[PDB]
């Protein structure tokens, strides 16, 4: 194989494929980056066996098929290190790789292509194409509620499902909750599946919102995303994902409404003034107003009241600012809705105006 | 405060599930064996939601105590071990202990785990709260 690539076309998807693996090589092969020159296009593809990242590049100059491997972090750093503008042309010769560029001149070992741990190919169950704008909003709405590192693996994910011409992401971790749905004008048939906290991650950090709609393909132990020249695929985690529509509080009767940026002032303040602050805060609710205060049982304390649309049977409630003040950052809008039924089962935190995401928090001791 | 040893643990713990598991003793197997059966007759009632500290002057506390503090959305009771230091607890670990000792309810399983209790230490404010509630495992 050979190919000569402008350094700036090359450098990106270097950086790509090669990304967010660099802990150590669990094998010597995974630490390499397999090269393939085939039909007028380079492919370049990382892997960590989780997920891998595939970049394509459009080979203008002329070029010549084949294929190999080659450490990811030294070749990135060869070719990051040439002056920019610089033309780089890549030759296999041996087991041996020149990388060539006005007079700098090196030659990096491999490892055979055969050997590469890359996916043979599956099949979809489902695939479809919403807009990269659309993909970011579900993620970005729902996914500081994912679990971490928890003994539940199935919640240190996000799950993907669809019905109707409907695509919805939820996450959870015991505490709180949060989806969202967006229409894709597309009839889909209904499916789930996990997708792993790594692979979302992956996932938002490749969409550029730009121009370039997205191209999804679930598969039955994997999920595919094509975004322009990229391609990523992710391992789903094998779990069932608790059912999130048995935990919507049931026809809530207590309903609060105030504005969202008022709100995550008052909160702010309720955390400053709390020396312990995983004692939370504790909300007191009655018609039209709002009492919030950070709670310490030992102390007598100054509560702060805001006017609030509220009304029906007051009550107490206590709650971790965190999972409130995360709630108020994501609905990012003017007012805010909550409901209420418990000072002890959960509360359904909305954006007044519209009813794409909805967050479910449970309430605190007190 | 009732004194098992880890062979007599699948008896007591079969009957009687504390809210509270002092497993003592600097010896490898026995504490992880008696550990290992309190977070397996524990998963057997609700306890789904398992956690995890090594105690020493970097861990967050409130991570902690206000995960005591917490309500689950699926009811998944919590099996809080701590993986005391190898020394017994430090100049303060006997103050938010003693909080924690306070913060506990009962779906919170706590589960204090290290070697032979500091000597006559052992009177720090919050061992004594625990003492009649709970049990304490000779894992020596």
């Amino acid at each position: 194989m050979k190919f000569t690539v402008e350094r700036e076309h090359l450098l990106k998807p270097l950086q790509q494929v090669s990304g967010p693996l660099g802990g150590r090589p669990t094998l010597p092969i995974l630490g390499n980056l397999l090269l393939q020159v085939a039909d007028g296009t380079l492919s370049l593809t990382g892997t960590d066996l989780e997920m891998e990242m595939v970049a394509r590049v459009a080979l203008v100059q002329p070029h010549e098929p084949g294929a190999t491997t080659v450490p990811a972090r030294k070749f990135f750093d060869i070719c990051r290190g040439l002056p920019e503008g610089a033309e780089i042309a890549v030759q296999l010769e041996g087991e041996r790789m020149l990388v060539r560029s006005g007079r700098s001149r090196f030659s990096l070992s491999t490892l055979p292509a055969a050997d590469f741990p890359n996916l043979d190919d599956w099949q979809s169950e489902v695939e479809f194409t919403l807009p990269q704008a659309t993909m970011k909003r579900l993620i970005e709405a729902t996914q500081f509620s994912m679990a971490h590192q928890d003994v539940r693996y199935y919640l240190n994910g996000m799950l993907f499902e669809t019905e109707g011409e409907e695509l919805r992401t939820v996450a959870t971790d015991g505490h709180r909750l949060a989806v969202c749905s967006m229409p894709i004008g597309q009839s889909l048939p209904s499916h789930s599946v996990i997708v792993p906290r790594k692979g979302v991650i992956e996932l938002m950090r490749m969409l550029d919102g730009g121009d370039n709609p997205l191209r999804v393909q679930i598969g039955s132990n994997n999920i595919r995303a094509h975004v322009g020249d990229f391609i990523f695929t992710s391992k789903l985690v094998d779990g069932r994902f608790p059912d999130y529509r048995r935990v919507l509080p049931k026809n809530p009767d207590k309903h609060l409404e105030a504005g969202c940026d008022l709100l995550k002032q008052a909160f702010a303040r309720a955390a400053a003034a709390s020396n312990e602050k995983f004692r939370g805060v504790r909300l007191y609710v009655s018609e039209n107003q709002l009492k919030i205060t950070a709670n310490n049982p030992e102390q007598e304390e100054a509560e702060e009241i805001l006017d609030v649309t509220y009304s029906g049977a007051e009550m107490e409630i206590g709650f971790n600012v965190s999972y409130v003040l995360d709630v108020l950052n994501a609905l990012k809008c003017e007012n805010v809705r909550m409901m209420l039924t418990d000072s002890v089962s959960s509360v359904q935190i909305e954006d007044a105006a519209s009813q794409s995401a909805a967050y479910v928090v449970m309430p605190m001791r007190l | 405060m009732i004194r098992l040893y880890p062979e007599q643990l699948r008896a007591q713990l079969n009957e009687g599930l504390r809210a509270a598991y002092l497993l003592l003793g600097n010896d490898p197997l026995l504490l992880q064996e008696s550990q290992d059966a309190v977070r397996q007759v524990a998963a057997a009632q609700g306890f789904e939601e398992h956690h995890t500290f090594s105690i020493d002057p970097n861990t967050d506390w409130n991570a902690i105590f206000s995960l005591c503090q917490a309500m689950s959305l699926f009811a998944s009771r919590q099996t809080l071990l701590l993986l005391l230091p190898e020394n017994g607890p430090n100049a303060a670990i006997n103050e938010q202990l003693l909080t924690l000792t306070g913060l506990l309810h009962d779906d919170l399983l706590l589960i204090v785990r290290g070697n032979k209790l500091s000597k006559a230490q052992e009177n720090a404010a919050w061992f004594t709260a625990l003492a009649n509630r709970s049990v304490q495992v000779t894992c020596q």
